[PDB]
DNA sequence: TAGGGTTAGGGTTAGGGTTA
């Protein structure tokens, strides 16, 4: 593969342009401000496959939104000078003060208009602002900058990557068209193809081709803790290799093509006699690592030659990532950057409690953790790997303490057994992840949200919701700010007869839809419960926004999601389709339902950038009101409620026949929907004989009816 | 042979090791400590850890200049502040300074085998019998302080009895503590960086009973013979007024302990 | 917050070379403890000259007395009509064995350095 | 002139930034602050973040969770703040063996010693370590640590107030540090001041220009006819040092430029970037980085373990590898060139180094 | 073929304006 030419693809505009599916984005403002790195895959006709390509864009101009004042205000005496405000006056003041004291040479200004409906005060609802475009080379203006004509400026410290991607309306990994290609004299990455892009306007969004296959690598290791200084170390490698894993269907078979292993020895013990002879007799493709530096170099070289894209493992971020980094640093392994894709030497400071440096160093590739995926997918008894295998594969997993490890080095066959155990563990984890199909689900979630692919893998629902809100508000010409439960006590009793349990669906989204809860449609003029100063035990919750008002912004998107879910559930009922299409529909709906769930958590979580306490307080008040209304109207029908929680409520039945339970549940569903059409309840389960013991504990024989009208009593305790 | 140079170019000569193998050269007469000798045409090689030393070859001539003095006299180490080591003008590598302890990083105590140096247990080795013909245990201790004199900051490492001297404990207390810790076998306190003993040491290490003004006689940790200029300034995010800011910083000095006394 | 305490050797304050109401800290050797009237007369030698300073003690009772010992007194000075100069004690500690010449040279050197730094402004 | 404070990006280069400085209390009262970063203070070009004071306590006040202390050091008075560390969840002992009973007794002794040491009354001697904070338009000293000093003879205070002026006169009343040198950023146009420095500067520029074109074979006159290289070489200092002939001023200037270019070329040669060949050409050199055949040969010989037996330890040392490469291909091979070849081979993930100067295959 | 293990490590924040 010659590096002096770029595999440009000719298009309808008779221009040899570059088409690629971007995957990862990187930036470094402290070293090369205004520089954005993009990673992706580009098809090669000569090799009849796709290879990694590097495209980097320079010449990024900052965007500012000055907030003008309606009246002139002196900056030294704080009094009005008696003159009005005009755009020319603002520009002249800016030129003679801001550029003079901040050394600003190049600047582009033009009066613009935007919309503001956030929680930040001292901002008019609608005004004619000014957009100042300048490079990042000059120092950034202070975030709290105030002038005679302008009281604030917006977008002071917004990331260049965000503005770059948002100015082109990009929704996650997608096909792109790259014009005006420039060759690179000195390659800076390990990718096969590197490109030099000069202007941000040379990209257009293409969504007409399915993404190409990627590389998924699964691996694990063994760790030994030194007794003298508690310095952990890594013993053996094991990994399973797949080359062309699909990203648009179920798990292909076979899920792997090859596997390799390498093991070493500690600083005291020695290898068993004739280990090379034993390997030759066994004929197993296992390498012997002479030293820890040797194994590290071999592992990194194998990774670089393979050049993977998706890496997976167990608790990698928690322990394995920093253990590997510490081992690399201590052993002084040359060219540590080969794990990622960029050639770097200044590794970020490890040991960060938040782990920011850990994710920063891992740029260029996709990293997935099985623990977070399992937590966000289903509910399990425990997060331990053996428990997951029991819940899925029903296979015993051996945990070997150091007592057996120390004498494990006695015979070669014992090491063969240990490495076989490690390889089996890797294969089991690979099977567990492939049957789960977490990666296609994450890809669909990213496509729906349009945010960064990598950030989804860490379970950052707040970030994806924030980016979705950013897309929605930018599509509506808005300015965003910068970045830094009731328990019910019903009638007390114990009932050993049948207990019917139900749970509402999307209580908070239903509340938002019914009452049009949105930033642009909710005011903050009340004295109800939440937002007032400390003057007594009385504060302010916003009242119900008027339904006759213009329908809100975020309810529009959640209604669009509901419509798409309804279309999907209408589509799946049709027969004679490929099973992979059915799986795609199911994962798509499930992604939609998780997005609907995360809609509430967008503002529920305290750390939200657009956190709005009044909206959360209103949501809680409406939920409590709905809960009390539902409980009262249910109990008016001579149906005592034994317990309820927000939206999951079970009603005492004191019956035995299952048909009566089903009919009563259907009647309850018919009754509850009358007041709220958008809010509906579902059969969560039926208990044959429920017994109550203490808080968060219950004993019941769960009802699992068959198609013959009968039921099977299965016991569940917690 | 450990020799110290002497030249007019630098008034602080660096130390140097001269290795004389004996497959063909028994030592010549006159080589004694405290005697000035002259050398010529030695073979230089670079160690694995980037050290400089001279090998003694067949093309080497040795000439003795002066005899050792009849009595051995000593000169106290010069007194200096810790700041002058960061200025490239004729800085010494052995000196004494008046400083004050800030905090600790870690503390380690050992009971190793007399032969294989493995961790002992109640007077027996982990690999006893296989590689141990006798039963004897010897204690070791490692500490890592962080001192300050008034114009700089450096990290100091002590070994053996120097940690006991630095903790301000009488020998009876040290012996009692070593006997008490002799039974478990090992105690590692990663008190900083990346059982009643734990709380006792945690209480002791963070009290003014140890953080006292001390007089330190320190030796530069990086041996003067070693050469490795590879240090560009780093960058971190010190913040004081609830407002982070970024600034470059020099690498931290590394020292070694020779003698610690109170004041 | 009070005003700081500047050092002053006994013979200067004995001659009244400080403004009234100033805060000073000096030294000397006790000679008599007038019990009823709460008055302390300490003395300090200077060659063939002996100087006397009167110390009110109304703010440090209870207070043990060590006859014929050195002392350090910190407070404010009030020029009385007939009694002359008396210092209002705020803290009064006892120090023994500390040599005077080191102290005198110490304040002399500190004053010299302060004046030297005062030569640039 | 408006005295500009040193930029915040160079504060850490000072050795004082991380230290506990000793100051007169009047100085810490009267010394100014910094606008770009509030919370830190600037004095005579030396930023200060931590201070250490000693004196006699003359004011005591207590609050809900923090103490108060007014210290005096014969020249001024400042407030002090000492937080009350929470001794929550007092540890309860157990009736273990005699060793644990003795250890608990020692723990109680240590606790009572600390409690006695930290008790403060009016008229004692206190030592304070910490930083500077401004609250309610007044200055205070937060305390990271503090303890009472027992000086019944006034030795430590006399020593302190004798030692401090020496510290000022030797460290504090000095212009500034020496970091990032001065003018070392570029060389203030290629003119510079030292002719060997001019040759050194020309060396990397010529190397970079050769790299940009990916030159495999070059002649010295081909580099000398380059206008940019001449302009970099043609400096006021080099013209003064090129006074060797008068009748041939142009010729002798060309000779001096040829000499400096050859000096840069041999400087590159000593780095192993370019080697030499015996082809009858004086000014012909080849860049070692692009010798693909040499890289393949070295990779093959390393795979064959440089003719070393397989049964011994895999890989070879630098010296044996150098000897094998010299004998197998060219007696004129230079050692820096082979070092560069080995480094480049390691870059392409061709071999692995178990440790320094010892490389093995896979 | 000559040093030991080579590891970078603490790097926040806390509140006045009061008596029997």
């Amino acid at each position: 593969v010659d590096s002096s030419h770029l595999p440009l693809v000719k298009g309808a505009d008779e221009e040899q342009v570059f088409h690629f599916y971007w995957l990862d984005a990187y930036e470094d403002q402290y070293n090369q401000p205004g520089v954005v790195f993009l990673f992706g895959k580009v098809w090669i006709e000569s090799a009849e496959t796709h290879v990694s390509c590097c495209v980097m864009v320079k010449n990024i101009e900052r965007t500012l939104y000055f907030l003008p004042r309606e009246m002139k205000i002196d900056l030294n005496t704080g009094k009005e000078t008696g003159t009005p405000i005009s755009m020319k006056d603002v520009y002249e003041e800016f030129d003679e003060k801001i550029a003079t004291k901040y050394k600003i040479m190049k600047f582009k200004s033009k009066p613009v208009e935007k919309n503001y409906a956030f929680e930040i005060p001292d901002v008019p609802e609608k005004s004619e602002y000014l957009e100042v475009k300048y490079s990042a080379e000059m120092p950034q203006l202070p975030q709290d900058l105030k002038g005679e004509t302008f009281s604030h400026v917006f977008g002071t410290n917004t990331s260049s990557l965000e503005l770059f991607l948002m100015n082109r309306k990009i929704k996650g990994p997608c096909w792109l068209e790259v014009k005006s290609p420039q060759l690179l004299n000195q390659p800076v990455s390990w990718c096969k193809v590197e490109a030099m892009a000069l202007k941000p306007d040379l990209v257009n969004v293409i969504k007409d081709v399915s993404p190409p296959p990627l590389v998924v690598m699964a691996f694990s290791m063994k760790t030994m803790q030194n007794a003298k200084n508690h310095q952990n170390e890594i013993i053996a490698m094991a990994a399973l290799v797949h080359h062309s894993f699909a990203l648009d269907k179920a798990a292909p078979k076979p899920p792997f093509q090859s596997h390799f292993c390498v093991v070493s020895k500690p600083k005291d013990c020695i290898f068993p006699y004739a280990f090379k002879e034993v390997i030759e007799k066994k004929n197993v493709k296992v390498e012997v690592a002479a030293t820890e530096r040797t194994l590290l170099g071999f592992f990194l070289a194998k990774v670089h030659k393979i050049d993977p894209d998706i890496i997976v493992g167990h608790n990698i971020y928690g322990f394995e990532l920093e253990v590997l980094l510490q081992r690399i640093n201590v052993c002084k392994a040359p060219h540590w950057s080969k794990i990622g894709r960029l050639k770097r030497s200044n590794m970020p400071k490890l040991g960060g409690r938040s782990g920011f440096g850990e994710r920063n160093a891992t740029c260029g590739r996709m990293i997935c953790d099985v623990e977070i995926s399992a937590k966000e997918l289903i509910r399990c008894k425990s997060y331990h790997l053996s428990e997951l295998v029991q819940q899925i594969l029903k296979t015993e997993r051996v945990v070997i303490p150091m007592e057996n490890i120390q004498n494990m080095y006695s015979e070669s066959s014992q090491l063969l057994y240990l490495l076989e155990h490690t390889w089996k563990d890797a294969k089991f984890i690979l099977q567990i992840m492939c049957e789960l199909n977490v990666l296609p689900l994450a890809l669909q979630i990213t496509n729906i949200a349009g945010n960064i692919m990598s950030r989804t893998l860490m379970g950052g629902r707040s970030e994806r919701n924030e980016f979705l809100l950013l897309h929605a508000f930018y599509e509506n010409n808005y300015i965003v700010p910068d970045k830094q439960g009731l328990v019910l006590d019903p009638k007390v009793g114990f009932y050993d007869k049948f207990i019917l349990l139900l749970d509402f669906n999307s209580l908070y989204p239903s509340i938002i839809q019914e009452f049009n809860i949105c930033f642009t449609t909710v005011q903050r003029v009340a004295s109800e419960a939440q937002k007032v100063t400390e003057d007594g035990e009385q504060e302010q919750i916003p009242e119900l926004p008027d339904p006759s008002l213009e329908m809100g912004i975020l309810p529009r998107e959640i209604r669009k999601l509901v419509e798409r879910r309804k279309q999907v559930k209408q589509l799946m009922k049709q027969q004679d389709l490929n099973p992979d299409l059915i799986l795609q529909y199911d994962i798509r709906q499930k992604a939609l339902k998780l997005t609907a769930n995360s809609m509430y958590g967008c503002l529920g979580f305290s750390y939200s950038r657009f956190y709005a306490k009044p909206l959360a307080a209103l949501v809680t008040y409406k939920g409590r009101e709905i809960l009390m209304h539902t409980k009262e109207m249910v109990q008016k029908m001579n149906l005592e409620v034994i317990y309820g929680d927000t939206d999951s409520i079970m009603i005492n039945t004191n019956s035995t026949n299952l048909e009566e339970v089903f009919k009563l549940g259907n009647k309850v569903k018919s009754e509850v929907n009358k007041l709220y059409k958008l809010l509906e309840i579902d059969i969560d389960g039926v208990f044959k004989s429920l017994l109550l013991l203490k808080k968060k504990k219950y004993a019941a024989l769960v009802v699992e009816p068959t198609s013959d009208g009968n039921y099977v009593t299965k016991q569940e305790l917690k | 042979l450990t020799v110290a140079l002497e030249t007019a170019e630098c008034e602080f000569p660096p130390h140097l090791d001269v290795y004389i193998e004996d497959p063909h050269l028994p030592p010549s007469l006159g080589l004694l400590p405290g005697a000035r000798v002259h050398f010529s045409q030695l073979e230089k090689r670079v160690s694995r850890s980037h050290n400089v030393y001279c090998c003694f070859r067949s093309s080497t001539y040795v000439q003795v200049l002066s005899f050792p003095p009849e009595t051995t006299i000593s000169v106290p180490l010069p007194h200096i502040y810790l700041a002058e080591l960061l200025q490239g003008g004729q800085s010494p590598f052995q000196a004494t300074a008046s400083c004050h302890i800030v905090s600790v990083f870690s503390l380690q105590l050992f009971w190793v085998c007399a032969y294989c140096t493995s961790i002992c247990r109640q007077g027996k080795c982990t690999r006893l019998g296989s590689t141990c013909p006798t039963q004897t245990a010897i204690s070791q201790a490692i500490i890592r302080l962080l001192v300050e004199d008034g114009t700089a900051e450096a990290v100091v490492t002590c070994r053996n009895h120097h940690v006991a001297a630095a903790l301000g404990l009488c020998p009876r207390e040290w012996a009692s503590l070593l006997d008490f810790v002799q039974v478990p076998g090992r105690v590692v306190l990663q008190f900083a960086g990346p059982e009643p003993m734990t709380m006792f040491l945690w209480t002791l290490c963070t009290s003014p009973s140890v953080l006292r003004p001390i007089v330190l006689s320190f030796e530069l940790e990086r041996k003067p013979s070693k050469i490795v200029p590879l240090e560009p300034p780093r960058l971190q995010r010190f913040q004081c007024g609830e407002l982070p800011f970024l600034t470059h910083v020099n690498p931290r000095l590394r020292l070694s302990c020779l003698s610690i006394r109170e004041s | 917050l009070p005003k700081p305490g500047t050092y002053y050797l006994p013979w200067e304050v004995s001659a009244g070379q400080v403004p009234d109401g100033s805060t000073l800290r000096t030294f000397g050797r006790l000679c008599l403890y007038d019990m009823i009237q709460s008055r302390v007369t300490l003395m300090a030698q200077h060659g063939s000259d002996q100087h006397q300073v009167l110390v009110c003690t109304k703010l440090v009772e209870p207070f043990h007395a060590q006859v014929g010992s050195l002392y350090i007194v910190l407070g404010e000075l009030q020029h009385q009509q007939d009694r002359g100069s008396v210092v209002k004690a705020r803290v009064l500690t006892c120090v023994e064995g500390m040599n005077l010449p080191l102290l005198e040279q110490a304040i002399r050197e500190q004053r010299l350095y302060k004046q030297e730094r005062g030569g640039s402004q | 002139r408006c005295e500009e404070e040193t930029p915040s990006l160079l504060w850490g280069l000072d050795p004082v930034f991380l230290a506990f400085a000793k100051l007169y209390i009047r100085d810490i009262l009267d010394m100014k602050e910094s606008r770009q970063v509030p919370g830190v203070f600037l004095y005579n070009g030396h930023p200060i973040k931590q201070v250490d004071v000693l004196g006699t306590v003359i004011g005591v006040r207590e609050r809900d969770a923090f103490y108060s202390y007014g210290v005096d050091d014969s020249t001024g008075v400042i407030n002090c703040i000492c937080w009350k560390k929470l001794n929550t969840e007092s540890v309860s002992a157990a009736p273990s063996a005699a060793r644990e009973l003795s250890l608990t007794s020692q723990l109680k002794k240590l606790q009572e010693t600390i409690e006695q040491k930290t008790k403060i009354e009016i008229g004692d001697t206190i030592r304070v370590r910490g930083s500077i904070r401004t609250y309610r338009e007044e200055r205070e000293i937060h305390a990271t640590t503090y303890y009472k000093v027992d000086d019944p003879v006034w030795n430590i205070q006399i020593a302190r107030m004798l030692e401090l002026p020496t510290i000022y006169r030797k460290v504090y009343d000095q212009p500034f540090h020496s970091s990032a040198l001065e003018k070392e950023e570029a060389l203030s146009n290629p003119g510079a001041l030292d002719l060997p420095s001019l040759t050194s500067l020309l060396s990397e520029k010529a190397k970079e220009f050769l790299m940009e074109n990916r030159v495999q074979s070059f002649y010295q006159q081909e580099l000398e006819m380059v206008e940019s290289l001449l302009s970099l070489a043609n400096q006021p200092v080099i013209h003064s040092a090129s006074s060797d002939q008068v009748n041939f001023k142009k010729d002798t200037t060309s000779k001096a430029i040829h000499s400096i270019f050859k000096n840069a070329i041999q400087l590159l040669q000593e780095k192993g970037l370019v080697f030499q060949k015996d082809d009858g050409f004086d000014n012909l050199y080849y860049v070692t980085r692009e010798d693909k055949d040499l890289h393949r040969k070295i990779h093959r010989i390393i795979q064959q373990d440089c003719q070393k037996p397989n049964h011994m330890e895999k890989g070879c040392h630098f010296l044996h590898i150098l000897a094998c490469a010299r004998l197998s291909i060219r007696p004129g091979l230079s050692e820096a060139v082979l070092q560069q070849v080995l480094e480049l081979l390691e870059d392409q993930s061709d071999i692995v180094s178990t440790m320094e100067h010892y490389y093995t295959a896979f």
